[PDB]
């Protein structure tokens, strides 16, 4: 049974999340 | 002053000075120019006052008893044909907007025609601005909020209206169509100005160099 | 022109050189202006969050692809006669053919079929849906966004550790031994015990269930009793199939040794109580160590008290606890060491002992996991050795290295460099001679007149494991010995069957042609380290430079004085090594994929008399063997092994682009640029634009290391395609 | 921008000078050798980094020590 | 394969439009003579 | 296999006896000489490491011979580890005998 | 009085904090900040478990269903606009409860920092509010491993143990296992 859209997208929703914590790490390592 | 959730610390830039200031930039679109800035407020403007006229014209539709909004395209039946229509509709508003375009170059600020500040009934002044700004911001989410019933389902807006209040307890956002989705998105959003505080009680805001637009 | 922020002397350079150097030079953090070590620690504290972040991301984004884009449910199903799909396709480039070559394992588009074992691993652990694995990719989602907020919090000042926080090293080695080691080794016998024992056996245990299901009938009673042989009752038959409660059983901790009939793998029992009993002693040893509770070792004291009489080792280990625990390039040196040595024991071991479910019947995943662990095991001690070598150039200090270990090896280093030049000397002559030697008598029609010399320590070790063929009755491979009578209702029996057995991989029967590749790999192995030992060694002085340790690391040369002085530094001789490290992991991927491909096909004589001479290593292994991935694609079409035989003429253009960089040096490539800097300048309607950075050739040392990344992109792209073709076209 | 260092070998042969394409050395009163004339580097920022002076140095080992260091338009010995 | 939309717009995202945000964005970036 | 309350009680009582009275004067000297872990010289105390301070809870005790909770913790977990070691090695009813 | 009677407290005395004895043997409030953000965790923590095992009490006392099966039960409103809801609202007041911690050092609710109506704090008014803590922290970790092992709810459990404390024991409910799980 294949994972839906709803999945996919809460999956990239949390994808851009972590990826807003990536960047705030990266400026935090360039400061 | 209220700002974008409570407690918040605006921006630098973003001191009161201008119009509906909530300290609302996270991407911080507006920050190094003010030109471009104001730019954004006329874009904002003008896109409050075109939801506004939208969803008065879908709640107007949708009340006296007429089909949905979305679906309205096809049951308009009448003279004129559609490459005529297009081309009467281009060129008007094309003139419209080439006033409008001289009106902001002229007065920093829009106006309908040859008349740059437009107010034949005179009502004028520094709060009806903010109730203007505000009441376009909220037509705005309205229509946002409309196409994504429209999307999800099949339902106008007081149709939409009438199903929560028969039953808002399992009729809402959060349903198996895009519930989850608006879950994890209620869930991060629920959390994110508390790392807000967080950030600034570890780290403060002393102005970092880089931008979430590259300059 | 303030790009490199952490270097201003590289801002300050008006070339390209600037930018080529700001890149890589990045992540030298002790060389970068105004550092101290506090900071230096702390941003490498934050660093290693970042990259713990992106080893969760990548592996949150295989578990996705698997379970979004892949076959994961039809492979449980029938794991033999299903690819595993890695993720799907979405190229514009794809013409017709090749979006029907591409769609394989029952997917709706084109697919690539995975070779890196997940979907053995994952069925193996208990994984049997995709929503769990979706589950799994969001929780290391999660968990990786939890990292990165670490890491951004141990940045601020409130969080900062000190620097004498880093340098706790008891405590560091206590709770790495003890929590990191030993907890998580524990935590995974939970799990293997809850949840892959019973899916093992047809019993789902989920998060909804796992509180109502109980793992062993007696439930704890055991444990805490002391009664444990409870829980070895009755292992799985050898009739049991994987995944179905046919022939299971209800012991959690078994003991038979060998592999599971069904499966070709180890018992998931076996793994448990290996795991436990890695847990109990991992534990223990993370209890050794003096903290803040009284009790304890002060390494620092063990290092003072390990100081034989009579002078054998001088001074012994006389202050060898603060040269590690000053010098970050030490231990990293001897992290990259161990990590390396532990990577290629993963790869000789998961070949010959496979772990996961319906392994080793995969022939391309198996060889695809060997390889990629033989080469990243030899990048890594290449690396341990180039760290030695930095340390010795910028964090050895002689005064409190005096007398010690250390100062005793750098004595006569002279020694240790001339009698590894005397064993790869030896190794090299020998064993090419052999080589050539075989090569001319089959040549001239008499293979008779071999020298085929027999293997036989090799063949008595493996006779001492129990392997009944060389017919020496030793140890194991006797019933009557101790050791075979010890455990003979243990490990022996399944072992036993499992040494036996022409099968699997325990053990494969060794020839004169496994004694020559043996002593191929020796020589490679001992060439790499004669390079990397000699740059180390020589990297604080040379008769040649006595100063070069003022010179740093990594400089171009000393000019043409005095002889010439072309690559003299230890960064040039890490650099050497680097195609060494090459050539002989490429030895040793030949030589297992010529074995395996023998033993596969059934005709182990093809390797038996081809590998004792080099024309049959490059007829019967190289010429026959890349007949499929040439024909990806031809005139008359193409199949689904076109990206390989794309990737092999990749790999050969930029090994080829690499050689560019290595025959070719800086100073033809200067006069050309000058040249067409000076064709630029006035070009009419060119002279509009003009460059910010002033263009000039690439430094000597960049240049080296530009024609190296070239060299081992193109040699592992190159083999990986070869390798992926031969097996996968084949099986 | 290359560090050009002198050291007391020196004898005061004045060949690193006489070797320098872009005068970088030059010869100074000394008192520490027979020659009674060390060598001195007033003129680093033209130094290209050659090392013509250190193949000229008959002293074992050589005086004149080049070090390669930040590189300037001069250092570079670009014409462009 | 669920949303087989995705794919087609997430590629020439992260193959042209990030690619090229990136490599204009750290072009500006290496030469701002005054960050 | 025979009765793992006596078995663990009396190794437990056992190391902890074996610790008070055999093995702390040996345990004591060793303690003495290794002493605290030091690094460049002083201890990580001193180096700024507050986390590395040596707990209050077993500098002062009652005992006269200075037995401290975590001396009988550590003992504990020996005699512990000894206990179900042998509970455990003769659970098993097999010929681990090289006969 | 301290926590081992012959020991000597490391940093603390009865002068600052409440429920203040000798108790750190790690030694986690060598820093200061770090030391009031944990009194402050301690008191919420404290707080949490209290509200929860009145509520498990009081559940249980009055029926309805177990305390850690009260999750699986049907309600006017599905679980997910529940936690959505939940989410928000507490969202808001976690945030207001740590944007007072920002400037005064004290807890409360809404705009009241802190929130005392109507007196009665008191220094030993305090040392009551932590110990209280304790004790539900520590009830309520009862109630989990306990629930855990046997299925039943802490009354139910507490008059199985009066009825047989020999054989109802924690360590007969590791014999029971076996019956309870199937
Ligand atoms: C804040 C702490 C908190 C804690 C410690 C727990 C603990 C628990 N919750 Mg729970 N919950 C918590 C908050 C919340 N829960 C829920 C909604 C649920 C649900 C819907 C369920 C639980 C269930 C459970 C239990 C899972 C055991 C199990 O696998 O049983 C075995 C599971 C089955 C036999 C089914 C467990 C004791 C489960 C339960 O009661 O299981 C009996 C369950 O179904 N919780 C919400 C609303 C969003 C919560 C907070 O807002
Ligand atoms: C504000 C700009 C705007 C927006 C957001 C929409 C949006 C929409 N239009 Mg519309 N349209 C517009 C301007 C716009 N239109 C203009 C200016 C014209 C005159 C040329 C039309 C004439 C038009 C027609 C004739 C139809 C739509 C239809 C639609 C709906 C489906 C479109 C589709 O996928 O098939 C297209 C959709 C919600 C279709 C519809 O009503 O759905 C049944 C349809 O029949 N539109
Ligand atoms: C019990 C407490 C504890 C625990 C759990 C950890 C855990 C960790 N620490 Mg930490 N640390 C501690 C206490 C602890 N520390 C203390 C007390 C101090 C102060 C003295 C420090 C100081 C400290 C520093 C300075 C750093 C860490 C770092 C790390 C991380 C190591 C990198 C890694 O994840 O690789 C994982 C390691 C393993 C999984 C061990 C596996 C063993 C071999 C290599 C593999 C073989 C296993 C098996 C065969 C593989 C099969 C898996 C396969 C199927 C996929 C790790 C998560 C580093 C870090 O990353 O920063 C965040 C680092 O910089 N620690
Ligand atoms: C850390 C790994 C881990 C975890 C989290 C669990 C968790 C659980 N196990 Mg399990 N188990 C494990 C490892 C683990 N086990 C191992 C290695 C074995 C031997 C192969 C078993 C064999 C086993 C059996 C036979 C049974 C369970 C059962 C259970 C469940 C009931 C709790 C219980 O046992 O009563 C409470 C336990 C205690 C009161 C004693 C714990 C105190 C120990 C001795 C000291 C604590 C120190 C230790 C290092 C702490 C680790 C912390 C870690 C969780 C982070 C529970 C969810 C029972 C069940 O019903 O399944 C649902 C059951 O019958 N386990
Ligand atoms: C835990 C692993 C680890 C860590 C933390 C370090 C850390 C460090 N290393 Mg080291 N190293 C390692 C492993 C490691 N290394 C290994 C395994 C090797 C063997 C390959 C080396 C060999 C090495 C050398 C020779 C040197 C260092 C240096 C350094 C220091 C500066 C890094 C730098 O130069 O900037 C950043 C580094 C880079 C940006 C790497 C450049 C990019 C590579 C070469 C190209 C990759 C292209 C890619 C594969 C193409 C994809 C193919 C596809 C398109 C087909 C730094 C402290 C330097 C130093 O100490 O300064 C004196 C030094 O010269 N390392
Ligand atoms: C196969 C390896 C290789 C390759 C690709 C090259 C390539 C090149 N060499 Mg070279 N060379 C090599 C080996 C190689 N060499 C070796 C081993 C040596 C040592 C003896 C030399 C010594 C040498 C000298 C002395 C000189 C060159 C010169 C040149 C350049 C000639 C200009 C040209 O050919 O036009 C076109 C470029 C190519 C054909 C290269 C491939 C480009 C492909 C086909 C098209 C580009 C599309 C691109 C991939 C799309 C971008 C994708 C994006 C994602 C990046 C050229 C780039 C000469 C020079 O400087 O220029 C005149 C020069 O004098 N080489
Ligand atoms: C590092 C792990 C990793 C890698 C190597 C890939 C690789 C790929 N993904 Mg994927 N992805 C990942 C993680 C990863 N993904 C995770 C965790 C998720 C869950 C949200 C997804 C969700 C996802 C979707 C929905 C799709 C892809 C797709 C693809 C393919 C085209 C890229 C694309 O257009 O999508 C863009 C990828 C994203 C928007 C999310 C990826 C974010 C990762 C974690 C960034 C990691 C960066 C790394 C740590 C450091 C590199 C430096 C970099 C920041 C410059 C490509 C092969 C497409 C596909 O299926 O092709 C057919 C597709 O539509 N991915
Ligand atoms: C890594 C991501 C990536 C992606 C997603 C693509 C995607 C694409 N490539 Mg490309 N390419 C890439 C990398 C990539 N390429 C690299 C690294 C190279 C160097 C090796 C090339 C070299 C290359 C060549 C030589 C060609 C392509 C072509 C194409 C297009 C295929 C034909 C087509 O679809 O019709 C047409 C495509 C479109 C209609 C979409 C583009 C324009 C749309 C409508 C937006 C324009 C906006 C504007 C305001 C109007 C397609 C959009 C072919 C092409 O069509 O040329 C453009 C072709 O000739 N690529
Ligand atoms: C905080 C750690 C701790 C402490 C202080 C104790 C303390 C004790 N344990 Mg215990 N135990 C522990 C952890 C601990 N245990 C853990 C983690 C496990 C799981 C492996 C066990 C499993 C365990 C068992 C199975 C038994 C004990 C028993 C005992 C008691 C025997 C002492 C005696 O003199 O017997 C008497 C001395 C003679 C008869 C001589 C004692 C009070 C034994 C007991 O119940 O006492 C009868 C016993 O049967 N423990
Ligand atoms: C450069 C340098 C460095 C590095 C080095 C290195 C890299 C080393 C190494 C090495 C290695 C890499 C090693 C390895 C090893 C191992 C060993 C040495 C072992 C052992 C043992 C034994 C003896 C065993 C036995 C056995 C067998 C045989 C099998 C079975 C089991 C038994 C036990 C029986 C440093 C930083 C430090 C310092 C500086 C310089
Ligand atoms: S060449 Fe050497 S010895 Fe002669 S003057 Fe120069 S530095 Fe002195």
């Amino acid at each position: 049974m294949p994972i839906a859209d709803y999945q996919v997208f809460t999956a990239l929703f949390l994808a851009l999340a972590t990826g807003i914590f990536a960047v705030r790490l990266g400026v935090a390592l360039y400061k | 002053r209220p700002t974008w959730y409570p407690g918040a610390t605006p921006p630098k830039y973003l001191d009161g000075t201008m119009l509906g200031d909530y300290g609302f930039d996270p991407l911080r679109l507006g920050s190094k120019d003010k030109d471009v800035l104001k730019y954004y407020r006329e874009g904002e403007l003008t896109n409050g006052r075109w939801a506004m006229a939208a969803v008065a014209g879908i709640l107007f539709t949708d009340l006296v008893g007429l089909g949905p909004w979305w679906e309205a395209g096809a049951k308009v039946e009448s003279s004129f044909d559609l490459k005529t229509l297009i081309i009467i509709e281009v060129v008007t508003f094309a003139i419209l907007e080439g006033f409008r375009v001289k009106a902001y170059e002229k007065t920093g600020e829009t106006g309908l025609g040859p008349f740059a500040p437009f107010d034949p009934l005179n009502m004028r002044s520094d709060e009806t601005r903010l109730k203007e700004l505000k009441n376009g911001r909220l037509a705005m989410l309205a229509f946002l909020g409309f196409s994504s019933q429209a999307a999800v389902q099949g339902k106008g807006p007081i149709e939409c209206l009438q199903a929560h209040l028969a039953d808002p307890g399992h009729n809402n956002i959060f349903t198996s169509s895009v519930g989850n989705e608006a879950l994890a998105a209620v869930l991060v959003l629920s959390i994110t100005p508390c790392l807000i505080e967080a950030k600034n009680r570890l780290q403060g805001t002393d102005e970092e160099e880089f931008r979430p637009l590259p300059w | 022109k303030l790009f490199p922020k952490f270097s201003q002397a590289l801002a300050q350079d008006p070339t390209t050189r600037r930018i080529w150097f700001g890149i890589a030079t990045a992540h030298d953090f002790e060389s970068h202006d105004g550092m101290t070590e506090e900071r230096l620690y702390q941003k490498i504290f934050a660093s290693h969050f970042g990259q713990l972040a992106i080893i969760f991301l990548w592996t949150s984004g295989n578990l996705f692809h698997v379970a979004w884009q892949g076959n994961f449910e039809q492979w449980v199903q029938d794991p033999l006669h299903i690819r595993p799909i890695a993720h799907a396709i979405w190229d514009p480039h794809f013409g017709q053919p090749a979006v029907e070559a591409f769609t394989r394992g029952g997917a709706s588009g084109p697919v690539n079929i995975s070779t890196s074992g997940v979907y053995q691993w994952w069925y193996t652990i208990g994984l049997r849906t995709n929503q769990e694995l979706y589950t799994g990719s969001i929780f290391l989602l999660v968990l990786a966004a939890l990292f990165l907020f670490a890491g951004w919090l141990h940045l601020q000042p409130a969080f900062q550790p000190a620097l004498s926080w880093f340098k706790n090293a008891e405590s560091r080695l206590n709770h790495h031994l003890a929590g990191l080691f030993g907890v998580s080794s524990l935590a995974w016998t939970g799990h293997l015990v809850h949840v892959a024992i019973p899916e093992s056996r047809g019993q789902h245990v989920g998060w909804d269930n796992f509180l109502t299901v109980l793992p062993h009938p007696a439930g704890l009673t055991p444990f805490f009793t002391g009664n444990w042989a409870a829980y070895a009752e009755n292992p799985d038959s050898a009739s049991h199939v994987f995944n179905t409660a046919q022939g299971s059983g209800t012991a959690i901790l078994t003991f038979l040794g060998g592999f599971h009939p069904q499966t070709q793998s180890l018992w998931l029992t076996d793994m448990a109580h290996h795991h436990l009993a890695i847990a109990v002693i991992f534990i223990l040893a993370g209890h050794m160590y003096r903290t803040i509770f009284g009790i304890g070792h002060s390494m620092r004291e063990i290092l003072e008290a390990q100081t034989p009489p009579s002078g054998s080792l001088g001074a012994g280990h006389k202050g060898l606890y603060d040269t590690v625990n000053n010098s970050l390039h030490f231990q990293l040196g001897l992290a990259l060491a161990s990590v390396g040595t532990i990577s290629s024991l993963v790869a000789q071991h998961m070949y010959s002992l496979p772990p996961y479910a319906f392994l080793a019947q995969d022939f391309t995943t198996q060889a695809a996991l060997y390889t990629h662990h033989q080469y990243i095991a030899g990048f890594i001690m290449c690396g341990a050795f180039a760290h030695g070598a930095i340390f010795f150039v910028r964090d050895y200090d002689p005064a409190q290295n005096r007398g010690n270990v250390l100062a005793r090896i750098l004595d006569h280093k002279e020694a240790l460099i001339s009698h590894l030049s005397w064993a790869s000397l030896f190794l090299g002559f020998h064993t090419l001679g052999l080589y050539v030697h075989n090569d001319v008598v089959q040549a001239f029609g008499t293979p008779e007149k071999q020298i085929l010399i027999e293997p036989v320590f090799a063949q008595w070790i493996q006779a001492a494991h129990g392997k009944t063929a060389y017919g020496f009755d030793f140890l194991l491979s006797s019933a009557t010995s101790a050791p075979s009578l010890a455990g003979q209702a243990l490990w022996l029996p399944g072992w036993l069957q499992g040494i036996n057995s022409d099968a699997n991989s325990l053990f494969l029967t060794i020839g004169p042609g496994d004694f020559l590749v043996h002593h191929a790999i020796a020589l490679g192995l001992h060439t790499t380290t004669l390079i990397l030992v000699k740059g180390a060694l020589d990297a604080r002085g040379s008769k040649l430079m006595p100063d070069k340790k003022d010179f740093g690391y990594s400089f171009p040369c000393d000019g043409p004085g005095r002889g010439g002085t072309c690559d003299i530094s230890a960064w040039d001789a890490f650099y050497l090594a680097v195609f060494w490290m090459l050539n002989t992991i490429g030895w040793v991927t030949f030589y297992w994929h010529w074995k395996h491909l023998g033993i596969w096909q059934g005709n182990v004589n093809q390797f038996n008399e081809s590998s004792t001479y080099l024309m049959g290593w490059l007829r019967d292994y190289l010429w026959l063997n890349s007949s499929q991935l040439i024909n990806g694609y031809n005139p008359f079409g193409m199949n689904s092994l076109s990206v390989w035989a794309w990737m092999f003429l990749f790999g050969h253009l930029i090994y080829a682009t690499g050689f560019m960089f290595l025959i070719s040096w800086r100073g033809y490539w200067q006069e050309l640029i000058e040249t067409l800097a000076w064709a630029h300048e006035r070009t009419p309607l060119a002279n509009l634009v003009r460059w910010r950075d002033k263009p000039v050739a690439l430094s000597i040392v960049q240049a080296r290391l530009v024609g190296l990344t070239h060299f081992s992109v193109g040699y592992v792209l190159t083999y990986a395609a070869f390798l992926i073709a031969s097996t996968s076209g084949k099986f | 921008s290359h560090t050009v260092k002198i050291y007391d070998t020196c004898i005061g042969c004045t060949q690193c000078v006489r070797a320098c394409p872009t005068d970088v050395l030059e010869m100074v009163p000394w008192d520490g050798c027979k020659a009674n004339q060390i060598a001195s580097a007033p003129r680093t920022e033209d130094c290209v980094g050659c090392k013509r002076c250190e193949s000229a140095c008959p002293t074992d080992f050589l005086s004149v020590r080049v070090y390669l260091g930040s590189e300037t338009t001069r250092s570079m010995g670009l014409a462009y | 394969m669920s949303a087989q939309f995705l794919p087609s717009i997430l590629v020439p995202l992260v193959g042209l439009v990030f690619p090229a945000v990136a490599m204009a964005s750290m072009f500006l970036y290496i030469e701002k003579e005054e960050i | 296999l025979a009765d793992v309350n006596l078995v663990v009680g009396g190794c437990t009582v056992g190391a902890l006896a074996l610790g008070r009275f055999v093995f702390l004067p040996f345990h004591r000297a060793s303690l003495a000489k290794a002493g605290m872990p030091k690094q460049n010289g002083m201890t990580h105390l001193q180096a700024g490491d507050a986390r590395a301070e040596e707990a209050s809870f077993i500098l002062k005790t009652n005992d006269p011979a200075g037995f401290t909770v975590v001396d009988v913790m550590a003992w504990g977990a020996l005699g512990h580890a000894a206990a179900f070691y042998i509970l455990a090695t003769s659970s098993l009813g097999l010929d681990r005998n090289p006969f | 009085t301290l926590w081992l009677p012959g020991i000597q407290a490391p940093k603390y005395l009865d002068g600052k904090l409440a429920g203040d004895y000798g108790f750190d043997p790690l030694g986690l409030g060598v820093d200061s900040d770090r030391l009031k953000w944990y009194a402050e965790a301690e008191k919420t923590n404290g707080r949490w478990a209290m509200a929860a095992v009145a509520g498990i009490l009081f559940t249980e006392i009055l029926g309805k269903a177990k305390w850690f099966e009260a999750g699986a039960q049907e309600y006017w409103m599905d679980n997910g606009p529940l936690l959505a809801v939940e989410a928000v609202i507490m969202g808001f007041l976690e945030l207001k409860r740590f944007q007072g911690w920002k400037e005064t050092g004290t807890s409360g609710f809404l705009n009241a920092f802190p929130f005392d109506p109507a007196g009665m704090n008191s220094p030993s008014m305090a040392t009551k509010e932590v110990k209280n803590g304790r004790l539900a922290m520590t009830a309520f970790v009862g109630f989990a491993v306990q629930a855990l092992l046997t299925r039943q709810g802490p009354i139910e459990a507490l008059q199985s143990h009066l009825s047989s404390p020999f054989t109802n024991n924690f360590v007969g409910s590791i014999n029971n296992l076996p019956n309870v799980i199937g």
